[PDB]
């Protein structure tokens, strides 16, 4: 199938805590799989999935480095950025970046990203042609002139698809279990009472995995789009995960009312009524 | 792997 | 820049009164990265919550999930509370097992 | 009495909603002021856009339909954009949001900006 390896880079300058935090989590396919934290008092990436404990020393003695030499590397950048927004050294901020592939049936790249923000904003990201930046603003403006002279993109575009490619394929080997993996949800309705003759029937999706899935609710084949609450999926914590969406309909006419559940490791979609 | 990050 | 968290509070497993269960405070959406949480008993904090760690979405936002074991009753209410720069006041939304 | 403005460029004028409403409630918010939830019709749109907005992520008139499992337009017709979209290998699953670097798909109750965006027939006589 489709399948992705994505890197989540954070640093957060905390004045008067000395230096700064940072964080480099790795997913492959939702799935986190490795993380390293400045903070930990063993600061060195470590293993967050069965398949990774595969790895042996030499690996893990080599990325912990890396993030040692990335981690120094933003402490300069939180600092030229406030060099380049007029910022003094009392604010707390911080660095993000999303950084990764991902690659079709054939293993062939789909689309590859470094993608970087600011404070909670874009800063700047590698255009899809992998040539070329999108610059948020001024600022990010010196970056991309910087990143050109260097030939930046030239370097990212050969990681990519070279470097990512490679890596990924094998993080899926390590773990075929667990990955592919699929649990449908098992799903419910539930009656709830209300003032004025009315009722609010709760459509419910639980222990489902992976996290994605789409409930609606629908009156004689119609979708109520507005009229229709709807949590944001959640995590149980045991690896699954939970999703409800309801609607409001008058005592009697229930049954007029069907939610459906879409979620990719079920065979038909679902359909249910109180 | 993670790529190493180049300068801002 | 600034963005007021969002909170759900949530047991682990179907809820049966006397039933021992886990219940989650998961609190996403929200910037900067510097959060407190806690998680009521009655209206006592819960010495030492579990804390997942701190991650972000594409979107930048960042989440976070809480967690403690607890026994559900009838006769007695459970809450999160989130300080937050956000924010003006600590917010506390109180578990509701229908929801 | 939350927030908004409108603002036109080149030959259409948008809508910016800066109160967050999730992808069918922005759609929502532009029908009642009978101005559609923008597409994107080429790169020249994208990257005014992308520049004028003030930093943020704002939803857009492009959704994954399930009914046609496919990802269409809120006119349900081409954009020179799809160029780019075709490229950009989004998932089969939620909408899009734009960003002042990014436009990206994700979850449709997310709570983001909104931009309608209409086409002009003539100048504002």
């Amino acid at each position: 199938g489709p399948h992705s390896l994505r890197y989540f880079v954070t640093a957060v300058s905390r004045p008067g805590l000395g230096e700064p935090r940072y964080m480099e989590v790795g997913y492959v396919d939702d799935t986190e799989f490795v993380r390293f934290d400045s903070d930990a008092e063993n600061p060195r990436y470590e293993p967050r999935a069965r398949w990774m404990e595969q790895e042996g020393p030499e690996y893990w003695e080599r990325e912990t480095q890396k993030a040692k030499g990335n981690e120094q590397s933003f402490r300069v950048d939180l600092r030229t950025l406030l060099g380049y927004y007029n910022q003094s050294k009392g604010g707390s901020h911080t660095i993000q970046v999303i950084s990764g592939c991902e690659v079709g049936s054939d293993g062939r790249l789909l689309r590859g990203y470094q993608q970087y923000a600011y404070d909670g904003c874009d800063y700047i990201a590698l255009n899809e042609d992998l040539k070329t930046w999108t610059a948020a603003d001024m600022a990010a403006l010196i970056t991309k002139h910087k990143w050109e002279q260097a030939g930046e993109a030239e370097r990212l575009r050969a990681y990519l698809e070279g470097t990512c490619v490679e890596w990924l394929r094998r993080y899926l080997k390590n773990g075929n279990a667990t990955l592919l993996r699929t649990d449908s949800p098992k799903a419910h309705v539930t009656h709830h009472s209300r003032p004025e003759d009315k009722v609010t029937l709760r459509c419910w999706a639980l222990g489902f995995y992976p996290a994605d899935i789409t409930l609606t609710w629908q009156l004689n084949g119609e979708e109520l789009i507005q009229d229709m609450e709807l949590v944001e999926t959640r995590p149980a914590g045991d690896g699954t995960f939970q999703k409800w969406a309801s609607v409001v309909v008058p005592l009697g006419k229930e049954q007029y009312y069907t939610c459906h559940v879409y979620h990719q490791g079920l065979p038909e979609p679902l359909t249910l009524r109180w | 792997s993670i790529i190493n990050f180049e300068k801002l | 820049i600034q963005k007021t968290p969002q909170i759900q509070v949530y047991s682990r497993h179907p809820p049966e009164n006397g039933k021992p269960n886990i219940l989650n405070c998961y609190v996403t959406q929200f910037h900067p990265p510097h959060i407190e949480i806690q998680m009521l008993k009655n209206g006592k904090k819960i010495p030492k919550v579990e804390m997942s760690d701190m991650s972000f979405s594409k979107d930048w936002s960042f989440y976070i999930l809480a967690h403690t074991e607890f026994t559900p009753t009838e006769t007695d209410t459970y809450a999160c509370r989130v300080k937050h720069a956000s924010m003006a006041e600590p917010k506390t939304v109180y578990w509701d097992r229908d929801m | 009495r939350g927030v908004k403005y409108w603002f036109c460029y080149s030959t259409k004028c948008y809508y910016f909603i800066m109160n967050k409403t999730t992808w069918s409630g922005c759609k929502a918010n532009c029908q009642h002021y009978g101005v559609p939830i923008l597409k994107i019709e080429d790169e020249d749109e994208l990257k005014f856009l992308q520049r004028h907005v003030i930093p943020g992520n704002y939803w857009i008139g492009l959704s994954y339909d399930k009914k046609k499992k496919e990802w269409a337009w809120i006119d349900n017709g081409p954009s020179k954009l799809d160029m780019k979209i075709k490229k950009m290998n989004f998932k089969s699953r939620g909408c899009v949001f734009l960003s002042k670097a990014r436009i990206e798909d994700i979850d449709c109750n997310i709570p983001y900006y909104c931009i309608c965006g209409k086409k002009l027939d003539k100048f504002p006589d």
